[PDB]
């Protein structure tokens, strides 16, 4: 027959989501136990990057015994150089970090015209400040007090005493550098029991849906 | 390290009716043999037509009605790139031409234009 509709793969709700998470607070959406839908399609429009590590595309075809994440956030468009692996800086540090051998995909594309406003969109948010790196794909919500001098700050900010969280500020009419980009990370989980729903790589004749 | 996913499609042109044209899409990233991989077109009014599509490790090709005994599929994995080979192009083949793959989602080119007087 055909597949539920409750069995189709979610990447069309990732990738067209009306809102993204600020990058502190990165998203992660499990997809799983699901099958493809034919309806679901970007071209090269779509993406400014969408670059591989050690990994075919293709992988994503194949959940019998794998769960896709997908990582999702906003950052500025200098700053989508960091969502690799080998990164520093004030994301890669403090916000997202991927391994040094990270097997997975990176997309992005500029969402200037959904994410900034005339006056500035001040809704997104990044860690600016943190004691230490993260790990790779660890994820830091605390809103603690950062001390940045040697007297303590018990709680009240002043200098050297600063809330970690800071907003970007996306006008339309920044340079692109500092505009908004939305990010997907694509990474595999690997599964020690069978799916219940899932399907090979060979075809199994779905393309005739496409010319019906 | 990284390997950008890219579709490119090439091979378009402007051709009367009755003649014939060989589409090539020069696929990066990804094998094209563990892909399904397909053609469809941008009418300027119309919606998306899928016109042609090939299996994932396999041979078995499927075609639009509007396109069959016409239009043919291929793949050359040595060269990673698909073609659709157009005979008798009839005037209501004018459109964009894409490649796609299927990987989770379709994942498609940036087109490549076909104009039949
Ligand atoms: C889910 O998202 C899909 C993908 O969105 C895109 O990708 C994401 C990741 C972001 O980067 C987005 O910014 C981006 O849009 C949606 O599909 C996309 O929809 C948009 C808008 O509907 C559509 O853009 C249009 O494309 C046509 C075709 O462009 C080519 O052809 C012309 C000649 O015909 C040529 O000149 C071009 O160079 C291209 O080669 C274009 O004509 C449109 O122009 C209009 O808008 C622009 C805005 O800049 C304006 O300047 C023009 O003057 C004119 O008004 C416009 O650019 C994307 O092509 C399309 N992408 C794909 C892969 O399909 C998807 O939207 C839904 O499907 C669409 C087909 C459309 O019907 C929408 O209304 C639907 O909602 C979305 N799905 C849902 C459910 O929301």
């Amino acid at each position: 027959g055909s597949p539920n509709i409750t069995n189709l793969c979610p990447f069309g709700e990732v990738f067209n989501a009306t809102r993204f998470a600020s990058v502190y607070a990165w998203n992660r959406k499990r997809i799983s136990n699901c099958v493809a839908d034919y309806s679901v399609l970007y071209n090269s429009a779509s993406f400014s990057t969408f670059k591989c590590y050690g990994v075919s595309p293709t992988k994503l075809n194949d959940l019998c015994f794998t769960n896709v994440y997908a990582d999702s956030f906003v950052i500025r468009g200098d700053e989508v150089r960091q969502i690799a692996p080998g990164q520093t800086g004030k994301i890669a540090d403090y916000n997202y970090k991927l391994p040094d051998d990270f097997t997975g995909c990176v997309i992005a594309w500029n969402s200037n015209n959904l994410d900034s406003k005339v006056g500035g969109n001040y809704n997104y948010l990044y860690r600016l400040f943190r004691k230490s790196n993260l790990k790779p794909f660890e994820r830091d919500i605390s809103t603690e007090i950062y001390q940045a001098g040697s007297t303590p700050c018990n709680g009240v900010e002043g200098f050297n005493c600063y809330f970690p969280l800071q907003s970007y500020g996306f006008q339309p009419t920044n340079g692109v550098g500092y505009q908004p980009y939305r990010v997907v990370v694509l990474s595999f989980e690997l599964l020690h029991a069978p799916a219940t729903v899932c399907g090979p790589k060979k075809s199994t004749g779905t393309l005739e849906v496409l010319f019906q | 390290s990284s390997s950008q996913v890219q579709l490119v499609e090439s091979g378009g042109g402007l051709v009367q009716a009755g003649g014939s044209l060989r589409l090539s899409c020069a696929a990066s990233g990804f094998p094209v043999w563990q892909g399904e991989m397909a053609w469809y077109r941008q009418a300027p009014g119309k919606e998306r037509e899928w016109v042609a599509a090939i299996s994932s490790m396999g041979y078995k090709t499927y075609y639009a009605d509007s396109v069959k005994g016409r239009f043919t599929i291929s793949r050359d994995n040595a060269k990673n790139t698909v073609y659709l080979q157009m005979n008798s192009l009839k005037p209501e083949d004018t459109a964009v031409y894409y490649c796609a793959v299927m990987v989770g989602f379709w994942y498609a080119g940036q087109g490549t234009q076909v104009t039949v007087s």
